[PDB]
């Protein structure tokens, strides 16, 4: 239950990031995943991981939202 | 062999049943203007999955298309039309097109082999057969008409040749039905002529005079010639060897089976194409196989 | 302002789409028809439909529909090279120009021989389902081209036409009216070859035929007059109507205006617009200049369906 001013602090994010890293050291992957679900549902400011998206060869754009047909062109 | 009766829950005669590519699904149609799809279950049970209305006339032959193009069906009915129904994701089947060109009722519709794209052929009662094509594969609504042939007689059945080689040009068989006492042939062979890009006249079975009621080509799988089947009042099997305009053929007769003492309605081959099936007005199903010396003999009677 | 013919203050008190918004029902019906015709998937491709719209709008020199339509044809996978001219177009639409002639200038010469030559075997053939869409598209675009100039709406071509000096002839084998009517005969045929198109055309036709006229000295008599007069311009003669009321129920200014709009829409001017019925409100002059496209489309569809029906009989 934090209003969106405390969570923006540079201190309140460092503790979460460092706890997540400590959980990485434990190799407690699934516990970290559950904690990420918790943090994401209780903190809109957090932006999830940046990963790969695949792109078409003719349209050139992303496919992420006929099923077989691309949605671009 | 054993049988498992299935509750049709139809309101009229069932005309055809066709199997899926992978053998787990089968589609039914009837003169009650409907199409139903049944899928097998874990305990080998059959149950219905879709019971939607398709046409406004008696629905005849219904076929499956290769799942490389998706789960797309086709049908013909007393309405002088032809449909390309498709299933989309609960799931339901939605129409894609309606080919309305014939002045008389369309009798049979058969998909082409895969190796020539997505095609569809329909024979009309007045004697015109026509080939369609869908160059844009992902939208089954841009259908085009490519060829039109005149058969000078009523058309009842159609059958494609599944020979996948590039030494065999595509060919299509036309089954007539006229009973007028004027003799004349019924079955005719049409062969693609890629030199001129048109279907020609290849051969005509002169020894067939009684009405032809169903036709079928045998799967090849490696055979160097062509085997044909005809559902007349008897069951006949033909063999066609191309000699090295259209190609010249050699037409021989292999089987002259007449132990149905009835009128033979349907014919159906296997996957490996070594055993045949047929049903007649007597009411049972026969199976025929070769005794390794071009000497066919009955191998079962299912009733 | 959208138009230089209607005052901006009048439009505000009451890019060309906002003009038609003063009528709710017809705006909705026309938008539904446009959406099904040009955007939904069907027998033809989207690029070909936009090209058909282009060739059917480049007939009345409507430099508004030959615009956006070519501006959205390019963004749909179209070939940029095609706009060089019909000489660059594939030998599949070249059979359509001869029938595009009379569907915009002189409808009465259509017959079986024209549709037959269109449905002719060879290396480029149409089917029924893929030419009935084309003719409905052509009629819709002609009607829009007439209406846009009918409101004078403010926002190359000659290389897209064959013999561009054709024009419309005054007139004088007439078409008898209640021998082949839409509500009985044509509706069944269009529905059989094109189910959804028939229903949308039907809704459009009754929606346009339920609009009132308010200011009148019985807002039905002038409606019937302005509805049958444009029909007898094209050749359909209703025997029941007494045609004295046609001249006795519409000022000569109204007659010259409606003929100028429906025949040579490029000829209308602000003086031509204002010279008739200055004592009214512009929606009254819109509901009249807006039914003429409907009557034109009805007559064109009836003639085309009479031409096609004979080909099967
Ligand atoms: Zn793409």
């Amino acid at each position: 239950g934090s209003p969106l001013d405390v969570l923006k602090d540079e201190r309140v994010q460092y503790w979460i990031e460092n706890y997540r890293n400590l959980l990485d050291a434990w190799r407690f992957w699934h516990k970290r995943a559950e904690f990420d679900i918790h943090r994401s549902k209780l903190d809109p400011s957090s932006k999830p991981l940046a990963q790969v998206f695949v792109s078409c060869n003719f349209c050139g754009k992303s496919i992420s939202y006929k099923v077989t047909s691309c949605p671009g062109c | 062999f054993v049988a498992r009766s299935i509750a049709a829950d139809h309101k009229d005669l069932i005309h055809d049943v066709s199997f899926d590519f992978h053998g787990r699904r089968m589609a039914t149609c009837s003169s009650d203007q409907s199409v139903k799809v049944w899928d097998k279950s874990e305990s080998g049970d059959w149950h219905c999955t879709a019971s939607w209305k398709t046409h406004s006339g008696s629905v005849w032959r219904v076929t499956w298309a290769h799942p490389e193009f998706g789960q797309v069906l086709a049908s013909c009915s007393f309405d002088r039309t032809a449909a390309v129904w498709e299933e989309i994701v609960q799931s339901h089947w939605v129409k894609r097109t309606t080919l309305v060109d014939s002045r008389t009722s369309v009798t049979d519709v058969k998909f082409a082999p895969k190796h020539m794209g997505l095609m569809l052929a329909t024979c009309s009662a007045d004697g015109i057969v026509r080939i369609y094509e869908a160059p844009d594969v992902m939208n089954l609504s841009q259908w085009s008409l490519q060829h039109e042939i005149s058969c000078k007689l009523s058309c009842s059945c159609i059958s494609w040749n599944p020979s996948s080689s590039r030494a065999h040009s595509p060919m299509i068989a036309v089954g007539s039905d006229d009973s007028s006492p004027n003799a004349m042939a019924k079955v005719q062979i049409f062969e693609y002529n890629e030199n001129t890009r048109k279907y020609a006249k290849a051969e005509t079975l002169m020894t067939v005079t009684d009405p032809v009621h169903d036709i079928a080509f045998a799967p090849n799988l490696g055979r160097s010639f062509h085997i044909l089947a005809i559902a007349t009042k008897d069951v006949r099997i033909f063999t066609l060897k191309p000699v090295r305009g259209p190609t010249k053929f050699e037409i021989h007769i292999v089987a002259q089976f007449d132990n149905h003492n009835s009128q033979v309605w349907r014919v159906s081959w296997n996957i490996t194409g070594t055993v045949l099936a047929s049903s007649g007005d007597d009411g049972c199903v026969r199976l025929w196989k070769a005794n390794y010396m071009d000497n066919w003999k009955c191998t079962g009677i299912l009733k | 302002g959208p138009s230089a013919f209607i005052p901006v203050e009048e439009v505000l008190r009451e890019n060309l789409a906002v003009v038609m918004g003063l009528h709710p029902d017809y705006f909705t019906s026309f938008w539904r028809l446009h959406y099904l015709l040009l955007h939904t998937d069907g027998p033809l491709a989207s690029s070909w439909r936009h090209y058909i719209a282009i060739m059917a709008a480049a007939r009345h020199q409507c430099s508004y529909l030959v615009g956006s339509h070519m501006a959205e044809f390019l963004q749909t996978g179209g070939d940029p090279e095609w706009l060089l001219g019909l000489h660059r177009a594939p030998e599949k639409l070249r059979k359509l120009s001869e029938i595009n002639k009379l569907l915009a200038h002189r409808p009465w010469l259509i017959t079986k021989e024209h549709i037959q030559a269109l449905l002719k075997t060879g290396e480029h053939t149409w089917s029924l389902a893929e030419l009935i869409q084309a003719l409905v598209l052509l009629t819709h675009c002609h009607s829009l081209s007439s209406f846009v100039f009918g409101c004078g709406i403010l926002p190359d071509m000659l290389c897209f036409v064959e013999d561009p000096t054709f024009g419309y002839e005054d007139f004088t084998p007439t078409f008898r009216a209640q021998d082949y009517t839409w509500e009985d005969h044509g509706y069944s045929l269009i529905q059989r070859l094109y189910p959804e198109g028939g229903q949308l055309l039907d809704e459009k036709f009754q929606a346009a035929y339920s609009l009132t006229y308010n200011t009148i000295a019985d807002t039905s008599v002038l409606r019937r007059a302005i509805w049958n007069y444009i029909h007898c311009v094209f050749g359909i003669r209703y025997d029941d109507y007494d045609y004295g009321e046609v001249n006795q129920l519409l000022e000569r200014n109204l007659k010259v205006y409606i003929k100028t709009v429906a025949c040579y829409p490029e000829k209308t001017t602000r003086r031509m617009y204002n010279l008739f019925w200055r004592h009214f409100r512009h929606s009254e002059k819109v509901h009249v200049n807006l039914l003429l496209l409907e009557a034109r489309m009805q007559a064109a569809l009836l003639y085309a369906l009479r031409a096609i029906t004979r080909y099967m009989t």
